[PDB]
C-alpha cells in the first residue's frame, strides 16, 4: 500500500485540477474573444 | 563563331553576374595529338601546363569534363565536376594526374557553393561560414601561384613534386571544407522535400577528435562561425533585445497581428506568456535542458 | 631548359596579354579585346585557346562590372534630385576610385601571369557584385525605399559584404539625419520629395491639421519620433504665429 | 483510487497544450 | 586516430625522402637502395603495428605500442617513442577533463573510470576498473576521488562558483 503522510494527497491533486480548470476556461474565453473578430 | 563574355539577365547578392555556364564545343586552337608525342618529358610538361588550369576548375586540351556534369543542376555544381583523362597519356602520369584532379573538383565546388549559400535566407551562420570558405580560396590560390612560379623557373620541378607539395600543404583544409559544404547541401535539399551548421561541425569533429591539426582547424572554424550566435545570446541576456531579423535565434519573439492589437494590449498576460517561444530545432546540447 | 621552354613548340597561344590587359581592365577598348552592345559584352579573340579563355572569362568579370558602374556614375552624377541616391552615388564614386588605384598597384608591380593578377584583385568580387546589384535598382526604388533596402544589408553576416553595406549606409543616411536636424532645431521641412515621415497640407485652413504624421514611413533607426513631431510643430507655431523670434 | 485523478490531470494537460497550439496556429495564419 | 595522424606524418617524410633521392639523378639501382636503406625498420614497424589496428581495441592498442618504447634498438625505439607521444596525448586529455572539471569523455571503453546509469545511488554509479589502470599513470586512486568529489560538488551541492 502507498504510504500515508501528514500532507493530504487528494487535496493536492484536487487543487491542481481546480487550477487546471481555471487556466482552461480563461484560455477559452480569450480564444472566443480572438476568433469572433 | 565569335566568343562572347556577356552579362546574364532575398536577392542573391553574390551570384555570378556574367554567364559562366558556357562550355566550349571544340578547341579554339587545335593542339598536338597526345598519342603523337612519345617522349616522357614533353608529356609531363604538357600535362603540367594543362593541370594548372584544371586545378582552378577549367577544362584543358587533355583533361575534359565528364558528360555527367550538367551546370544547370544545383547539386552537380555544388559537388564539382568530374574529369576524364585522355586515353593516350602514360600510365604512371595518368595515375598521378587522377590523384591530383580531385583538387580542382573541390575548388570548383566551393566556388559554386559561395555563389548559392551566401544570401539572407540562409542565415548568419551560413553566411559567416561562406566568409571562411572565401578566405580559404584566397589562401589556396597563393599555393597555386607558387607552383606556377616553380614550374616556370625551376628545372628540377616534376609531377611528383607537385603531388607531394599539394597533398602536404592544402589537402586537409580543403577536404574539411568540401565535406562540410556537401553535407550542408544534402541536408538543405532534404529539408525542402540555418543554425544546423553547428550540428554538422560537431558531428564532423567526433571522428577527428584525436588528430591534432584537424581538431585545431575544426575548433577554430567552430569558434569563428559561432560568434554571431554568441552575439545574439549576449544581447538577449544583457539587454533583453532581439536584433537579427533572420529568425535564426532560438528565443522567437513574434509580432502581434494588426487585427488583434487592441485585444492583446488589454490582455498583456497572453502577450508576455505566449508570443515568446523557444525554437527547439536550433538548440545545441548545452541548452537541451528544461531549467536552462 | 625549364619546363615552360620544352612545351613552347607544342603549345600555341597569343606576356602579350598582360601588355593590353590593363587597358581592358579600366573599361577601355583594346587592340585584342573590344566591347560591344553598349558595353554589355566582351569578345575574346581567336588565338586564345580553351584554357586561357576560360580563365580570362573569370578575370573579365571585373572589367565589365566596373565599366557598368562607371557608366552609371558618369550618367547620374548631377541629374538625380533625391539626396539619398546622390549620397549613394558619392560613396560609389569613392569605391570606384579605390578600385582604380588598386588596379594601378597590381600592374605597377609587373605581373608574371594572369593568375597573380586574378589573385591580387580577388577580394573585390563581393564589393563589385554588391555595388552592381544595388545600383541596378536605383531607378524603380524611391528615396526612402532605397534607404530601407540598403539598411537591410547592415545585418549581413559576411564581414566583407556587411562592411561595405555599413560603410555606404553612413553616408546614405546622413542626408536623412540632416532633414531631421533642420526639423528639430529650427522647425522647417526640407525634403521636396516624399522621403520623410512628416508632411504638410497647403489645402488645409487650420494650423493643427496642416501638419500630419506618416506612421508607415517612420524608419527603424530613428527614436522618439512622436516627440520629434511635437518639437517641430511647436517650433513652427512659435516662430510663425506667435512671432517670438528672440527666444 | 487516486489513479483516476492523475489520469484526469494528464488529460487536462493535453487539452491545455492543444488550446495553446491553437492560439499559435491562429496567430501564425493571421500574420 | 592519433596513431593514423602520426602515420601520415611519417609517410609524408618518406615521400619527401624519395623525392630527394631521385632529384639527385642517381647512377644505379644500388645508390637508390643505399639512400633509402635506413627506412627498412621504420616501414616494417609501421606495417606491423597498422596490421593490428582492427582486432586490438582502444586501450589494448595503447598498451601494445607502449611495450615497444623499451626496445633496445635506437631506430625502432625512436620511432616507437615518437609515435607513443601523440598516441598517448588523447588519454591524457581524458584524464585532464576528468581531473579538472569532473566529467567522462571516452564514449568507448578505453579508460579506468566508468558510470552505471542503471544504479540509483550516487556512491555506486561511479566505479573503478583496477585491471585497466595504465602503467604510465600515477596516483590513480587519487584521480578517482578527485573526479568523484567534483561531480558531487558541481551536480548535487550545485556549488558552481567555487
Amino acid at each position: 500500500n502507498i504510504a500515508t503522510t501528514t500532507k493530504s494527497r487528494e487535496e493536492e491533486l484536487n487543487k491542481r485540477i481546480v487550477n487546471y480548470k481555471i487556466q482552461l476556461k480563461l484560455m477559452k474565453n480569450f480564444l472566443q474573444e480572438l476568433i469572433d473578430r | 563563331s565569335p566568343d562572347y563574355v556577356s552579362l546574364r539577365e532575398n536577392l542573391d547578392i553574390m551570384s555570378s553576374c556574367i554567364v559562366d555556364s558556357v562550355i566550349y564545343k571544340s578547341q579554339k586552337i587545335a593542339g598536338p595529338l597526345l598519342s603523337q608525342i612519345s617522349n616522357l618529358n614533353i608529356q609531363q610538361a604538357l600535362i603540367i601546363r594543362e593541370l594548372l588550369f584544371t586545378l582552378l576548375g577549367h577544362e584543358g586540351h587533355y583533361i575534359q569534363y565528364s558528360k555527367r556534369y550538367d551546370p544547370t543542376s544545383q547539386i552537380s555544381r555544388i559537388e564539382g565536376p568530374d574529369y576524364k583523362i585522355a586515353k593516350n597519356l602514360d600510365i604512371s602520369l595518368k595515375v598521378i594526374t587522377k590523384k591530383l584532379v580531385k583538387f580542382g573538383k573541390f575548388y570548383s565546388g566551393l566556388k559554386s557553393f559561395i555563389q548559392v549559400f551566401d544570401n539572407n535566407k540562409f542565415g548568419k551562420i551560413v553566411q559567416k561560414f561562406c566568409s571562411e570558405v572565401r578566405k580559404f580560396l584566397s589562401s589556396y590560390q597563393q599555393v597555386l601561384i607558387n607552383v606556377e612560379h616553380e614550374f616556370k623557373f625551376n628545372k628540377n620541378f616534376n609531377l611528383n613534386m607537385l603531388d607531394s607539395l599539394l597533398h602536404q600543404e592544402i589537402s586537409n583544409e580543403m577536404t574539411h571544407l568540401y565535406q562540410i559544404g556537401i553535407e550542408i547541401s544534402r541536408i538543405t535539399e532534404e529539408r525542402q522535400k540555418g543554425g544546423l551548421l553547428l550540428q554538422v561541425i560537431q558531428e564532423r569533429m567526433v571522428y577527428y577528435k584525436g588528430d591534432p591539426t584537424s581538431l585545431d582547424f575544426l575548433t577554430q572554424l567552430f569558434d569563428i562561425v559561432s560568434s554571431d550566435y554568441i552575439g545574439m545570446l549576449n544581447q538577449w541576456l544583457l539587454e533583453g533585445v532581439i536584433n537579427d531579423p533572420f529568425d535564426e535565434f532560438m528565443i522567437r519573439e513574434k509580432r502581434v497581428p494588426d487585427s488583434f492589437m487592441e485585444i492583446f494590449q488589454s490582455k498583456s498576460e497572453y502577450y508576455w506568456n505566449e508570443l515568446f517561444l523557444i525554437k527547439i530545432d536550433g538548440l545545441l546540447n548545452q541548452f537541451q535542458n528544461s531549467t536552462i | 631548359l625549364t619546363l615552360s621552354q620544352l612545351i613552347e613548340p607544342y603549345y600555341d597561344t597569343l606576356q602579350t596579354i598582360l601588355t593590353y590587359l590593363p587597358y581592358t581592365m579600366l573599361g577601355s577598348d583594346s587592340k585584342i579585346f573590344t566591347f560591344s552592345n553598349n558595353y554589355t559584352r566582351l569578345e575574346i579573340p581567336k588565338d586564345i585557346n580553351n584554357s586561357f579563355s576560360s580563365l580570362l572569362r573569370e578575370v573579365f568579370e571585373f572589367a565589365i562590372l566596373y565599366k557598368q558602374l562607371a557608366i552609371v556614375v558618369d550618367r547620374y552624377k548631377g541629374t538625380l534630385v533625391s539626396a539619398i541616391k546622390t549620397a549613394y552615388i558619392a560613396i560609389l564614386e569613392a569605391q570606384l576610385n579605390k578600385y582604380v588605384n588598386d588596379i594601378n598597384n597590381i600592374f605597377n608591380n609587373k605581373p608574371n601571369s594572369i593568375l597573380v593578377v586574378y589573385n591580387s584583385i580577388f577580394p573585390w568580387i563581393s564589393i563589385l557584385r554588391f555595388l552592381y546589384r544595388v545600383s541596378n535598382r536605383l531607378n524603380r526604388l524611391d528615396g526612402y525605399e532605397f534607404l530601407t533596402f540598403i539598411y537591410s544589408f547592415t545585418n549581413h553576416g559576411d564581414p566583407k559584404i556587411r562592411g561595405i553595406a555599413v560603410t555606404a549606409f553612413t553616408e546614405v543616411v546622413k542626408p536623412y539625419y540632416n532633414i531631421v536636424e533642420h526639423w528639430i532645431v529650427k522647425g522647417e521641412l526640407i525634403d521636396n520629395n516624399n522621403e520623410f515621415f512628416i508632411i504638410f497640407d497647403q489645402e488645409q485652413n487650420e494650423f493643427n491639421s496642416i501638419i500630419k504624421l506618416l506612421p508607415k514611413k517612420i524608419p527603424a533607426f530613428i527614436k522618439s519620433s512622436d516627440k520629434i513631431f511635437q518639437i517641430g510643430k511647436t517650433l513652427i507655431f512659435l516662430n510663425k504665429y506667435c512671432r517670438e523670434l528672440k527666444w
